[PDB]
């Protein structure tokens, strides 16, 4: 078995191999997530759909859980690893402790994942950031998101990836009681946010919207259309 | 970069990690077996690095079996890991075929097993010397050496050490060949005495041991007064 | 011609020009001995000779060698490194054994020198561990094929010969060799011990003494390999 | 001393022509791959001259272009021409800050790729103005447009909006590449003026040089 | 090159020192022993209002009896809390006691530094923990404070600061603390150092504080309950 | 030993594996491949390289390769991670049949191939593999597909793509003549000719120095078929008569 | 420059570089010392504290009735030796209900240290002890360096500034034998205040004693417990 | 241990470097030769020792797989011999599962699966060896090529080693599909023989054949009647 130590200290105590798969996470399309009163919302950008893509077969807002939603930006295989793992690991909860998943228990485990390999011997680094939204049995709304290092927090409003900067110095700027009390004008914010990145708009985002008991909602081209246009 | 580890030859065909470990096996003091009609003898100066040590630490003669002795010179801890080996094949040995271990045949495992540490890039080359010498009715009286690159050769004496050159001069008058352990033992003070540079070194006290007729064919430390008569002798001849 | 590109000197992999130079630096230690050794293949004797260096009076000269016998039948010579030599003895005679046990008859030369540079062929793939530095000549009577003379290098060729020569002096020896074998059969009977004295003896310029080389026989009337008594070497040094 | 730095093509090189030709002093300029020199020796004469010839000459500047090629971040594991690479280095590094009073120069430099130098390069006494270059944004964009398609007769359906609202990450010398570009080809149709099909066309052939792994990397 | 387990021409093992160093990017934690009880205070340090403050578990118990501050990385206390709970209960299971503070701090330090690169597991850890912990708890033995450092070296100590400004809190720590405090004093006192080191004002919002008494057991203390505690402060 | 590490699974100083993009960096020097997803059938068009007068004629086809009795996959790269990625997706089949007792559908089995081979870019400390992947075939699911993977483990469904050499250019046609929804199989072989004319720079379409599959539903059950140089040289005939009537 | 980077690589002059920095790194540390007289055997050791706050860090171990030691260096490879030392002594009591022999105890320590010398990527054990033990042979002191190699001393001090020690050491070393428990404690005390740096002295906070000898168990002095013996001095 | 790492990497071009030194090993090698008649496939390559010592039949470079398939290369010795092993032990797998003979191109596909496997190990390089193997299976000729890269072509016909190029300029003039077994070994001589610096002794060349009759070598005898026109 290959026994190298990949990640290692380096003098200034920094762990390069962590710095960089951060720098791989600043190369993926930006995502936003805000969190309102009763309802979450997910927006990432598509970069674009060149006529010949099969949109389905790339999609970018996954469900880990029924009542759990993720969104990641940076390298796509290494997302596609963590997202199985947590899909695992929400099935077997279910089956052992008879409960539903909480939000705080799975972006745990997604974590604790990150540090594992960012700790063992022969691996590299997850270079993706994930953000995880949904409600936990109480029905309370939730926002967490992971960094490659294998750190968590709790949010009201972040955006990960590409010119996370700018998003989220507006949302700091703009969050405020008033843009959660009607969950249109929610959406709007997201999408309003995303809109200082992206070009085109309409037909180039992605929209997720989760309710109480309301599945995921994905929005279509048109009705994403629509709510631009409303806030037009 | 061509003298980084074992796994690689030098553009002119040699091994340099061994070459190197058997120039430390140069910086440790002197140690010397002669064979004998009776047996062997070894005997090894020991340096007291300080004042503060007892008599007797750092023993550098050992008995692997009851009838094999042991002299060692260089890295002590290659010797200690090196006499647990010899211990181990001659145990081994006599629970499988179910007698003493001939001499001959442990020399050849040794060493074998030291050739074994300088092939590899995973592991080092043991940095120590010995000479091994036992006796029988029937094989007679034998002396060997390997050392770190595991040739093993037999011989009639030999010294391993710092000052091999000089006892190998002093060596070569005995005539060994028609004499016994008893007088063996006090030539051999005698070059160990005479090989000893007491510019540079401080003090020692010698080690002596033997295997022969005297001893039923066991090795065992020579007795304390026959070694304090040949300490004497040494000391005279050293007018 | 010579580029290096990276480790291509350090381990065993290729150059750019196709080459391996660990195998061949490995080849370059065969001589750090410093000893030579000939094999002569006559009609009913197979023959192997080498030079015996005793560096001083405190070795026991009786000790000191480079013949080895693998089986009761087949014996070799060994030259270059003197431990990998011991390695590849020991391995040798574990390969014969285990022959006779699994097959129930003696090793044939050829197969045991096979399964030898097999081992070495291993040994020069891998690159965790180094060539080792010997090589070896074997001799035997064989049932239907006459006197076997076969030998092997680090690199694994194990080509059978007529008449060979190994060590520091193989081009000289091995030229001498080849011009006997032109002339008439390269010795035709078990006086082609002279033959290979005579060459080793030309080729190093020594004019040897009874005391300073070590023979082995094979032949067809007594198949059990021999290893020349000094007598009887003091006899055929006389008789030229 | 000023570092400009950024990332290709953003108007350093541009600016320091502009502070060159409208000021009163002697502005020199020197390109660092100019400093590397194939004999021992060389390379600290010549930066040891450039930098005697500056208070000969009363007020002057100098512009080292391209200097990463010259300073590095001064990798120890490192063998060949490397090490006059790094000589030459500590020439400059004296020069600019060292024993003696640099008398009456200004120093601007440039990179590129600037988390390569040596600290003891750009650190403060050497080099207290470090400059950013971003990229056009939005409207800047507009500004060098219509700074190139100045001098050309265009036809009245330019839709230039349509080729600025694309956030294609373009940069101020991909700006000038397409005006050339769309030029050119309407030379070649002999037609009298510019279209803006012929624009979009030199956009989408100019943009054509990106290339790269796509999935890869997000 | 350099291998993990390497040792410098000092003496010192050079990813232990680089490891040493990473406690210096790390929030600025105090922990101070009174008869009456142990305190620990830190500083959750919020870069943007965005982020919810109670999701910074930065402060956690062991057990009913012990308590636990880091500073370092986030990441890497997450192990070896674990492993310091498990121990704690796993000595409960055998022998129906309660795990000392030395001995949880003793084990944990044990699972430190078992690292390497060579014939150790499939998985094994490859790089040092780089966080320091602080360990307070009342033990058979009374109030106990105890530090640790990513070397496995661990000392019980009187009152102790560990992070960024760690310098210059143990100054003021050295220059107030005296053996017969009280647990309310060290309260204010931490506090009161707490806001000199942290950039921002000190708000009931941005810190958390726990306590251990021998009657209580570990106690973290509520948003009014610190907003209580401060505005006298 | 770290001496003669070569380290092909950690992270550059931009977060970018180099391995990685050394590798789709060989792909785009071998064959050409070509998909065409139409309304009736899917199709691959690589150009046969072997272009030797010495060569043997052997097995059905040189480039495409059948996976299940519903699913056929080209390759471009290596020829020998070809064999070895070739067999694993063969065993990932059986073993989904195995276990279901239905046809592996096609995401399905993509993505298991890109978990190998993105694992393999993650941990171990080999090389990874040099080839990209064109697949089709058709499930109860989706229909008929086209899926491509790169070394680095990501796929994608395309409606129309390009993995290998003169990649850009086969793609910049596919997207100006290529009919969303609008296209039978006849005329995606005919545009399939067109684009592989002009890529493959060298010559013309010899009918030698190309390979087409096409992958269609017929009496309930998939048909897999490789088109011999009869209907190949009438179709480049077609081809060029067309683009004469044209000018 | 390239033969101090692993431990398998012979430098060009016999001497393999690793080991020496092991050696450095228990040369570094705090000093200590050992003796024995015909009937006694005791260890005296010097705690020093990071801070003016924090404990003096413990420095003498138990490992059986009749066996102790003294450390300098890591402690963690202390801890560790320390592990396999009690467990080599528990074997023995269980298998053959005797106490282990010093000096087997002391060459499977050496035996054990030496392994990690000879393997690629392993390095030494950086810590030195002191072994203070009394077999059916009687008294006995060993030295253990990183370096698998132990010396059977009669007096020695290992650490920082040792060399003071053991100049008074080998100074007095004709009493040691006739001297009664006071007198050889008082000599070691002595010799380790030769160690001390001039404006600093022996106090019940900086000093711990370990004895064992004909019909006394390892016994440990430490804080007031030692001021019996320091008062006098 | 051993090394778990590979030693052939990608470089930043996207090749891989020791395969092509490989082939280097190969392209430096004895020539080799072989054609695919109608009703025969022909093997046959040189073997000119180094001196009047080395017995020629002491060993040989056309090596049989089983009775009806065989092998010959052009490269490096010693690997050749393992790669003749490994192709007989896979032989006789495939024999024993379905107790039938191995089909050429399957075992073609095996042993080159083989040979890709040392290209990406761990602490292992590629084979410095080519291979060409002639079967008679399905009634019906065959002969493949193997290289250090693990790819395999089917050949009409090929002339591999020193000096190649030329070989398979003078086989692609050669070449007749209507070709018979004797016409076909006699071209196959003649190839080796437009470049091979001496006479060509009945012991300075080796030939294997392959028919319905059985892959066989020509004993030397044979060989100089062949030799005579
Ligand atoms: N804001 C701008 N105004 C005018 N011209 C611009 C602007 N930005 C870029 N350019 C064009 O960029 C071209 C490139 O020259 P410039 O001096 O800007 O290069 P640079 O930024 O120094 O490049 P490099 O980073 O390669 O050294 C100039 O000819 C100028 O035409
Ligand atoms: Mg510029």
């Amino acid at each position: 078995s290959y026994d190298r130590a990949i990640t290692v200290f380096s003098p200034d105590g920094h762990l390069f191999q962590v710095e960089y798969a951060q720098e791989a996470v600043k190369k993926g399309s930006t995502a936003v997530g805000v969190r309102g009163r009763d309802i979450v919302v997910l927006g990432v950008e598509k970069k674009s759909v060149a006529k010949l893509q099969d949109e389905r077969t790339v999609r970018k807002i996954c469900a880990l859980d029924d009542n759990v939603c993720m969104a990641f930006a940076g390298l796509t295989a290494d997302a596609r690893i963590v997202i199985n793992r947590a899909r695992v690991e929400c099935q077997s909860h279910r089956l052992t402790v008879e409960d539903p998943v909480t939000v705080e228990y799975i972006t745990r485990y997604i974590a604790s994942l990150k540090q594992r390999y960012t700790q063992s011997n022969g691996r590299r680094p997850f270079g993706i950031s994930a953000l995880i939204v949904g409600f936990d049995f109480d029905g309370t709304p939730r926002l967490y998101q992971t960094d490659p290092s294998g750190t968590y927090h709790a949010w009201k409003a972040n955006a990960i990836g590409r010119g996370a900067k700018s998003v989220r110095e507006f949302l700091e700027k703009n969050y405020t009681d008033e843009a959660i009390e009607t969950d249109d004008l929610t959406i709007k914010l997201v999408i309003k946010a995303l809109l200082e990145v992206v070009q085109s708009g309409g037909k180039n985002i992605e929209l997720a919207v989760m309710r109480r008991d309301q599945s995921l909602k994905i929005l279509n081209p048109e009705e994403i259309e629509k709510y631009v246009a409303e806030i037009e | 970069g061509y003298d980084l580890s074992a796994s690689t030859f030098s553009p002119d065909g040699r091994v340099f990690q061994v070459e190197y470990a058997m120039k430390a096996v140069e910086n440790s003091s002197t140690a010397i077996g002669i064979r004998c009609k009776d047996g062997v003898v070894f005997g090894v100066e020991k340096l007291v690095l300080s004042k503060l040590y007892e008599e007797g630490s750092n023993k550098r003669l050992f008995n692997v079996d009851r009838h094999v002795g042991m002299a060692v010179a260089g890295l002590l801890a290659d010797a200690r890991s090196l006499a647990d080996i010899a211990r181990e094949e001659a145990s081994n040995f006599r629970s499988n075929f179910g007698y003493n271990i001939p001499l001959k045949h442990l020399a050849d495992r040794v060493a074998m097993y030291v050739h074994a540490y300088t092939l590899y890039s995973a592991v080092r080359p043991f940095g120590c010397s010995f000479m091994l010498g036992s006796y029988s009715v029937n094989d007679g009286a034998q002396l060997y050496m390997i050392d770190p690159s595991g040739v093993s050769y037999g011989y009639w004496g030999c010294a391993i050490g710092k000052a091999r050159q000089a006892a190998k001069t002093e060596i070569e008058k005995l005539q060994m060949k028609e004499m016994t352990c008893r007088d063996i033992v006090k030539e051999v003070a005698k070059i160990i005495y005479i090989v000893h540079d007491e510019v540079k070194d401080k003090a020692f006290e010698l080690e002596l041991s033997w295997v022969g007729e005297l001893t039923n064919g066991r090795h065992e430390i020579v007795p304390k007064d026959i070694r304090e008569e040949a300490e004497k002798y040494a000391k005279e001849s050293l007018k | 011609r010579g580029s290096s590109a990276g480790f291509d000197r350090h381990i065993t992999i290729f150059s750019p020009e196709g080459r391996l130079y660990q195998v061949e630096y490995a080849f370059k230690a065969i001589n750090q001995g410093g000893l030579t050794s000939v094999a002569v293949r006559g009609k009913d004797c197979a023959v192997i000779v080498t030079q015996k260096k005793v560096p001083d009076k405190l070795l026991d000269s009786s000790t000191v060698t480079h013949l080895f016998k693998i089986t009761e039948n087949i014996g070799c010579v060994m030259t270059g490194m003197t431990a990998d030599s011991r390695s590849q003895v020991q391995r040798a005679r574990y390969e014969a054994a285990n022959w006779k046990y699994k097959y129930g008859y003696e090793i044939p030369v050829d197969m045991l020198c096979k399964r030898i540079a097999d081992i070495s062929q291993v040994y020069t793939q891998n690159a965790e561990m180094r060539p080792l530095g010997c090589c070896m000549i074997l001799i035997g009577i064989d049932e239907e094929q006459g006197p076997q003379v076969y030998k092997c290098d680090p690199a694994g060729y194990y080509c059978g010969f007529k008449a060979t020569a190994a060590g520091v002096k193989q081009t000289e020896s091995t030229s001498f060799l080849e011009k006997k074998v032109k002339k008439k059969f390269d010795w035709t009977f078990e006086q082609t011990v002279e033959t290979a004295i005579t060459c080793l003896s030309t080729v190093l310029s020594i004019d040897f003494k009874p005391s300073e080389i070590e023979v082995g026989v094979v032949t067809v009337e007594n198949p059990k390999f021999r290893i020349l008594t000094e007598a009887e070497i003091d006899a055929h040094l006389v008789a030229l | 001393g000023v570092i400009l730095y950024g990332p290709p093509g953003t108007g350093k090189t541009l600016l320091a022509k502009a502070v060159a030709n409208q000021t009163s002093a002697t502005f020199l300029r020197v390109v660092g791959s100019e400093l590397i020199q194939k004999y021992l020796g060389d390379g600290p004469k010549l930066v040891r001259e450039l930098f005697r010839v500056a208070e000969e000459h009363a007020p002057s500047i100098v512009f080292i272009d391209e200097i990463d090629a010259i300073g590095t971040k001064r990798y120890d594991s490192n063998s060949g021409g490397e090490r006059e690479i790094q000589r030459t280095m500590l020439e400059l590094l004296n020069q600019l800050d060292g024993f003696d009073s640099r008398g009456d120069v200004k120093v601007i430099m440039a990179t590129n790729r600037i988390e390569t130098l040596d600290p003891a390069l750009i650190r403060p006494g050497r080099i207290d103005r470090k400059i950013e270059f971003p990229l056009p944004d939005e409207k800047t964009k507009k500004r060098i447009f219509q700074i190139h398609t100045s001098r050309m007769t265009l036809a009245d359906d330019v839709t230039l909006d349509d080729l600025i609202m694309a956030k294609d990450d373009l940069s101020g010398a991909d700006i000038k590449a397409i005006c050339t570009e769309a030029g050119l080809m309407a030379l070649r149709e002999r037609r009298m003026k510019v279209t803006n099909e012929d624009f979009k066309k030199s956009k989408e052939n100019v943009l054509y040089k990106k290339q790269e792994g796509t999935p890869e990397g997000l | 090159y350099r291998g993990v387990n390497t040792f410098s021409p000092e003496g010192r093992l050079f990813q232990v020192e680089y490891a040493i160093e990473a406690i210096k990017l790390g929030s600025t934690a105090i922990g101070i022993q009174t008869s009456e009880g142990v305190c620990l205070a830190v500083e959750k340090r919020i870069t943007s209002p965005l982020m919810e403050p109670s999701s910074i578990e930065k402060i956690v118990e062991i057990d009913a009896h012990i308590g636990c501050a880091m500073s370092g990385l986030i990441a890497d206390a997450k192990t070896l809390i674990d492993k310091a709970r498990v121990e704690t209960q796993n000595h409960w299971f055998t022998y129906n006691e309660t795990m000392t503070v030395e001995s949880v701090t003793q084990a944990v330090s044990n699972l430190a530094l078992q690292f390497g690169e060579e014939d150790a597991d499939p998985g094994a850890m490859s790089r040092p923990f780089g966080v320091a912990l602080l360990f307070g708890g009342v033990d058979e033995k009374g109030p106990q404070l105890f530090h640790m450092d990513p070397s496995g070296t661990f000392v019980q100590c009187d009152a102790r600061a560990i992070g960024s400004a760690s310098e210059g809190a143990q100054s003021s720590l050295q220059e107030v603390y005296h053996k017969s405090m009280t647990l309310k004093e060290a309260i204010k006192s931490s506090l009161i150092i707490l806001k000199q080191v942290m950039e921002e004002k000190l708000n009931a919002t941005n810190i958390e504080l726990a306590t251990v008494q021998p009657g209580q057991n570990f106690h973290m203390f509520t948003k009014e309950e610190l907003e209580e505690v401060i505005k006298d402060i | 030993s770290r001496r003669y590490d070569s380290r092909t699974t950690i992270f550059s100083p931009e977060g970018r594996l180099y391995q990685v993009e050394y590798a789709m960096e060989a792909i785009g020097h071998a064959g050409t491949c070509l998909g065409i997803l139409a309304n009736d059938g899917v199709l691959l068009a690589a150009e046969r390289r072997n272009i030797h007068k010495l060569l043997d004629e052997v097995f059905f086809s040189e480039k495409i390769y059948k996976l299940n009795e519903d699913m056929a996959c080209s390759v471009a790269g290596i020829t020998s991670d070809a064999n070895v990625l070739t067999n694993e997706l063969r065993l990932i089949a059986q073993r989904y049949l195995l276990q279901y007792q239905e046809p592996i559908p096609c995401e399905q089995l993509v993505t298991a191939l890109c978990d190998i081979k993105q694992a393999y870019t993650q941990f171990g400390g080999k090389r990874p593999f040099g080839v990209s992947l064109l697949y089709i075939g058709w499930d109860k699911h989706y229909g008929f597909q086209l899926y491509q993977s790169d070394p680095s483990g990501n796929y994608g469904g395309w409606k129309a793509t390009c993995i290998g050499n003169n990649s850009a250019a086969a793609v910049s046609m596919l997207k100006q003549d290529y009919k969303e929804g609008e296209m039978t199989l006849k005329s995606a072989l005919a545009l399939a000719i067109k684009v592989l004319n002009k890529t493959m720079d060298v010559s013309k379409l010899s009918a030698e120095k190309v390979e087409i599959a096409t992958l269609t539903r017929e009496n309930g059950k998939t048909v897999i078929r490789v088109l011999k140089q009869k209907e190949v040289e009438q179709l480049i005939k077609k081809h060029e008569e067309e683009e004469a009537k044209a000018e | 420059n390239q033969y101090d980077n692993d431990v398998t690589v012979w430098s060009p002059q016999g001497r393999i570089h690793q080991i020496e920095y092991a050696m450095e790194a228990v040369k570094q540390g705090s000093a200590t010392v050992g003796l024995k007289s015909k009937t006694h055997a005791v260890l005296v050791a010097l705690k020093r504290a990071q801070s003016e706050l924090a404990a003096h860090q413990k420095k003498i171990l138990h490992v059986d009735n009749h066996i102790g030691i003294s450390i300098a260096g890591l402690t963690a490879d202390a801890r560790l030796l320390c592990n396999f030392m009690r467990q080599e002594c528990l074997d023995s009591r269980f298998v053959f209900d005797r106490p282990l022999p010093v000096s087997r105890l002391v060459s499977l320590i050496g035996s054990k240290t030496q392994i990690p010398t000879q393997r690629y990527g392993r390095r030494p054990y950086g810590v030195g002890l002191l072994i203070a033990g009394y077999d059916d042979m009687g008294p006995h002191i060993f030295q253990t360096c990183p370096s698998a190699n132990y010396f059977d001393c009669r007096a020695m001090s290992i650490g920082a500034r040792s060399q003071s020690a053991r100049t008074y050491l080998e100074r007095h070393m004709s009493e040691f034998m006739e001297c009664n428990l006071n007198e050889l404690v008082k000599h070691g005390l002595r010799a380790l205040r030769e160690t001390l740096p001039a404006e600093q002295d022996l106090t019940t906070k900086n000093v711990s004693i370990g004895i064992v000898g004909k019909d006394l168990e390892f016994t440990i002095y430490d804080d007031d417990d030692v001021s019996p013996f320091l008062e006098g001095l | 241990r051993g090394y778990s790492f590979s030693l052939t990497t990608f470089s930043p071009s996207g090749k891989l470097v020791q395969i092509e030194y490989a082939l280097a090993a190969v392209a430096g090698g004895a020539p080799s030769v072989g054609i695919k008649a109608a009703n025969g496939v022909v093997l046959a390559t040189e073997k000119k020792q180094k001196s009047i010592l080395y017995d020629e039949r002491s060993v040989h470079k056309v090596e049989p797989i089983t009775k009806h398939i065989g092998l010959v290369y052009s490269g490096m010795g010693p690997d050749y011999r393992v790669l003749v092993h490994r192709a007989r032990k896979l032989a006789q797998q495939y024999y024993l599962v379905y107790q039938e003979p191995i089909p050429t191109a399957q075992l073609v596909q095996r042993v080159a699966s083989v040979m890709q496997e040392y290209t990406q190990s761990g602490g292992v390089r590629p084979f410095g060896v080519s291979l060409l193997i002639c079967g008679w299976n399905e009634g019906r000729p065959y002969l493949f090529q193997s290289d250090p890269s693990g790819a395999y072509f089917a050949w009409k016909a090929t002339a591999m080693g020193k000096n190649y190029v030329n070989g398979k300029t003078f086989l692609e003039k050669r070449y007749n599909e209507d070709l018979e077994l004797e016409d076909a070994i006699h071209t196959a001589i003649l190839t080796l023989k437009e470049s091979f610096e001496g006479q060509m002794t009945e012991d300075n060349i080796e030939v294997g054949i392959c028919n319905e009759a059985g892959f066989r070598r020509l004993t030397p005898t044979e060989v100089k009647d062949y030799l005579a026109a």
